């Protein structure tokens, strides 16, 4: 198949600096049919570049392309605030138009660790058939961190999913929102439950626990 | 009933140049892509160009850039190649095919370009006579393909043979036999009837014993 | 150039039997595959186009399936009449490139020919030129050779072959040979003989003439 | 100006149809092809097929083939997108886009560039009729504080279709709220958490109550969240 491998997966710049997004195809694209697309965060997409090398009708100067064949490269001069969105790449050169997974540009800060916090269910819910127990991590940088849930210290998978917020306005950090969703039956017929965390900014993995 | 019509058999002197066509009807002539595709004798096929009218471009393979040009006339509904500087290499049925869009559903009948410095020659028809009995013509010494060869005006479709030609010195000889009761033949007519559209020529041979 | 590999070059199937046809591409062409029928004198048939697509009109015997860089065509069931030339085509990127072919001949019981040999006509006798003209007609396997006489010695010079392509309906094939004499040639000679040597028969099935008729 | 007016967001059960629009304003609606592209949230884009708007013929995706249907309407300048066997991974946005102009070239996809986008069509597969949000505590304990700050929330379960707005103490509350995006459950009901951070020492004096309101079934709920 056609892959369009895009790098890096996030690229963390600062307002008025040179970002360089790189498209790799997994086979020749012809005639430089490579296009740039960007796409803020809830909104629609938008062409930058056609052609991999021709700015749109719209498109600032500081949105350059260039690269032929498997490699191709985006680049902005001088970043502008409104230049933080996601990137995708595109070959039209086939018939199947495949894109990248994306490249998402966010704003530079220093690492913060997460402060977590456990949520046991409330007995309120109890009635219904489920138990959700909440964990969340407050305003943590980098967005990269894993989550695991553990009961009896028996690793769960396939039933707790996660949210993360946008990168924040003012202090530019995450925060995530993991939830495991358990069975009356299931969560009184077990003890301690406990929430793990692994992020960069943690020397080893912290971890929230509580017990009926 | 979406039907092509091209322009016929073409002999063309090496290093000059021939332009066929390709009139369309049963559709809207503009809002469909026209390709055009060439086959060489006993090859397989190879994709030359397309002409969109809707937008009034066009775009050509590598292998025909600067041999193959593409045009139009919308109020005629009719298509154009014009192949220019042919060699022996050149020669080939050239199809044009409807697009639907980038693949081909509809073909036309197809031009045979022949490139050569031998002139256009007619064919000789010689009768061949001998519970079913089988009676044959000879198309013999003609020049270029194609001939189209048909029995009673094709009343005699079924029983017949006819054979791919053979080029000797610059001209080609073909054959076509046909199988019929033992009642219909002396006893009613059974004519050939051959076919130079290359020279513009039709002739009707009946066979009858001696 | 997307490069496309279609094969086998050829196969023979007998009737109700399955035939399958692949193409295999250089690149990703989804499945942007087109599957067409040319008989002898025709312009190629669209039977199957993108996505697998039976275009109407065409019987449900023909199938196919695959994308990226695998793609089949099959026939179930097959018949007579699908003995023909079947190319594959891409059209996912251009240039639109097609496949070498698949030549597609039955196989049936054996036949023998019906041989008939015609002397010169008057006609090209006047013209100063002589032909013999034998016709083997409904025969297989396609396998076959023509011994051509003249008061009992062979000769090989002057002697040119043409078949045809297998019959649609008894799935069977036929040979013209003609033999070209000078007319002075041809008045020095009494007996021709066409010979014809068959899988069907061990010996020969001869037609001759003598110019004494 | 160019504009692609998309048509509304859209509910369907599995294995129901549903079928997306796009009108085309300024220009000759004729002269170019439409692009059909989804893109599942927090995934890539993924193209689904694009039509010629001239003729109606069509390309499609391999992933897509036998249940995607594109077609249009060249009176009323628009084009339509249908898709049958909708699954729980077909949730997405559907856009419309318009190729870009001729300018030559030999490659006939010289200009099948995605040029203009449309806003975007919603489209959620789900079992679940309208149903308003299940609203329970989280509470502040001592597992939700670090140091001078305490964590509690609201958990906002259960409700379909979205959106929900979310407040505290009637929009007295704005600092330090996190609202996440919600989520999609197993049972094809939404989910979102809201949460704040307060000091622990005004913990015992302050009242924090969370509004949550879900128009789609007309409904307003107010919890109190109270250290248990
Ligand atoms: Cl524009
Ligand atoms: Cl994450
Ligand atoms: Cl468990
Ligand atoms: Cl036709
Ligand atoms: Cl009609
Ligand atoms: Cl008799
Ligand atoms: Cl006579
Ligand atoms: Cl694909
Ligand atoms: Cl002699
Ligand atoms: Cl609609
Ligand atoms: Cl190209
Ligand atoms: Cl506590
Ligand atoms: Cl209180
Ligand atoms: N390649
Ligand atoms: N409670
Ligand atoms: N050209
Ligand atoms: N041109
Ligand atoms: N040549
Ligand atoms: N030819
Ligand atoms: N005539
Ligand atoms: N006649
Ligand atoms: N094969
Ligand atoms: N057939
Ligand atoms: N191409
Ligand atoms: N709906
Ligand atoms: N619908
Ligand atoms: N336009
Ligand atoms: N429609
Ligand atoms: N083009
Ligand atoms: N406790
Ligand atoms: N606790």
């Amino acid at each position: 198949e056609i892959v369009l491998t895009q790098s890096p997966g996030t690229l963390s710049l600062s307002p008025g600096e040179r970002a360089t997004l790189s498209c790799r195809a997994s086979q020749s694209v012809s005639s430089s049919y490579l296009a740039w697309y960007q796409q803020k965060p809830g909104q629609a997409p938008r062409l930058l570049i056609y052609g991999a090398s021709s700015r749109a009708t719209g498109i600032p100067d500081r949105f350059s392309g260039s690269g032929s064949g498997t490699d191709f490269t985006l680049t902005i001069s001088r970043l502008e605030p409104e230049d933080f969105a996601v990137y995708y790449c595109q070959q039209y050169g086939s018939s199947s138009y495949t894109f990248g997974q994306g490249t998402k540009l966010e704003i530079k800060r220093t690492v913060a660790a997460p402060s977590v916090f456990i949520f046991p269910p409330s007995d309120e819910q109890l009635k219904s058939g489920t138990a959700s127990v909440v964990c969340l991590l407050n305003n943590f940088y980098p967005r990269e961190a894993k989550v695991q849930w553990k009961v009896d210290n028996a690793l769960q998978s396939g039933n707790s999913q996660e949210s993360v917020t946008e990168q924040d306005s003012k202090d530019s950090t995450y925060s995530l929102s993991s939830t495991l969703t358990l069975s009356k039956a299931d969560y009184e017929k077990h003890k301690v439950y406990a929430c793990e965390v692994t992020h960069q900014g943690l020397s080893s993995p912290v971890t929230k626990s509580f017990n009926r | 009933q979406v039907q092509l019509q091209q322009s016929g058999p073409e002999l063309v002197k090496p290093g000059a140049s021939v332009k066929m066509s390709c009139k369309a009807s049963g559709y809207t002539f503009t809002d469909y892509y026209m390709h055009w595709v060439k086959q060489s004798h006993g090859k397989s096929l190879e994709w030359i160009g397309y002409f969109y009218p809707n937008n009034g471009g066009d775009g050509y393979n590598q292998k025909f850039k600067g041999k193959a040009t593409l045009t139009i006339d919308k109020s005629s509904s009719t298509a154009y190649m014009e192949l220019r500087s042919l060699t022996s290499e050149d020669s080939a049925v050239y199809y044009c095919a409807r697009g639907g869009d980038w693949y081909f559903d509809v073909w036309g009948a197809g031009t045979t370009v022949t490139v050569s410095s031998a002139k256009t020659t007619p064919p000789s028809v010689y009768p061949l006579a001998p519970s079913m009995v089988t009676l044959g013509c000879l198309v013999k010494g003609y020049f270029p393909e194609p001939v189209t060869v048909t029995w009673n005006s094709g009343s005699l479709s079924s029983g017949v043979h006819t054979f791919p030609a053979v080029l000797e010195s610059d001209l080609y000889t073909l054959s076509s036999s046909v199988t019929v009761p033992s009642s219909p033949r002396p006893s009613e007519t059974v004519t050939c009837n051959v076919a130079h559209p290359a020279s513009s020529t039709k002739v009707d041979k009946k066979i009858v014993p001696r | 150039e997307t490069t496309v590999t279609q094969s086998p070059a050829s196969l023979s199937m007998a009737i109700g039997e399955k035939v399958t046809i692949r193409c295999i591409t250089s690149t990703d062409i989804d499945d942007d595959m087109n599957w067409y029928q040319q008989k002898p004198g025709e312009p190629p048939k669209l039977l199957i186009s993108e996505g697998n697509t039976l275009r109407p009109g065409v019987p449900s015997r023909f199938s196919s399936s695959g994308f990226d860089t695998d793609f089949v065509f099959t026939i179930e069931n097959m018949l007579s009449e699908d003995a023909a030339d079947y190319y594959c085509l891409q059209s996912d990127n251009s240039p639109f490139t097609f496949g070498g072919g698949t030549k597609l001949q039955i196989k049936r019981a054996d036949a023998a020919p019906t041989v008939s040999i015609f002397p010169p006509s008057s006609e090209q006798l006047t013209s100063g030129g002589a032909s013999v003209v034998c016709f083997l007609n409904n025969f297989y396997p396609k396998d076959i050779n023509v011994k051509w006489k003249i008061d009992g010695s062979e000769r090989q010079n002057g002697v040119l072959n043409s078949w045809t392509d297998q019959d649609s309906k008894d799935s069977t094939y036929s040979m013209s040979s003609t033999l070209t004499l000078t007319k002075d040639e041809y008045e020095r000679h009494n007996s021709y003989t066409c010979e014809a040597t068959h899988k069907t028969s061990t010996s020969p099935i001869v037609k001759s003439f003598n110019r004494n008729e | 100006q160019v504009q692609l007016v998309q048509s509304g967001a859209e509910v369907k059960k599995p294995g129901a149809s549903v079928k997306v629009s796009c009108k085309a304003s300024g220009y000759t609606f004729t002269s170019y092809a439409m692009h059909w592209v989804r893109q599942a949230p927090g995934q890539r884009l993924e193209w689904m097929g694009w039509i010629n708007a001239g003729n109606g013929n069509t390309k499609y995706s391999q992933k897509f083939q036998g249940r995607v249907t594109i077609t249009r309407d060249t009176s009323a300048s628009t084009a339509y997108m249908e898709l049958s066997s909708l699954r729980s991974e077909d949730t997405a946005v559907y856009y419309c886009a318009r190729v870009g102009p001729y300018c030559g070239g030999d490659s006939p996809q010289d200009n099948y560039y995605m040029d203009v986008w449309g806003k975007g069509t919603t489209v959620t597969v789900s079992s679940a009729s309208t149903k308003g949000p299940s609203v329970f505590p989280l509470a502040p304990s001592s597992k939700s504080t670090s140091g001078g700050t305490a964590a509690l929330g609201c958990l906002v379960k259960d409700y379909f279709p979205e959106p929900v707005t979310v407040s505290w103490n009637s929009g007295a509350l704005t600092s330090g709220v996190h609202t996440f995006p919600a989520v999609l459950q197993s049972s094809g009901l939404y989910s979102l958490s809201s949460v704040v951070t307060v000091p622990s020492s005004s913990l015992g004096t302050q009242t924090y109550i969370c509004n949550v309101n879900h128009k789609p079934s007309n409904t307003k709920v107010d919890k109190k969240v109270e250290p248990k």
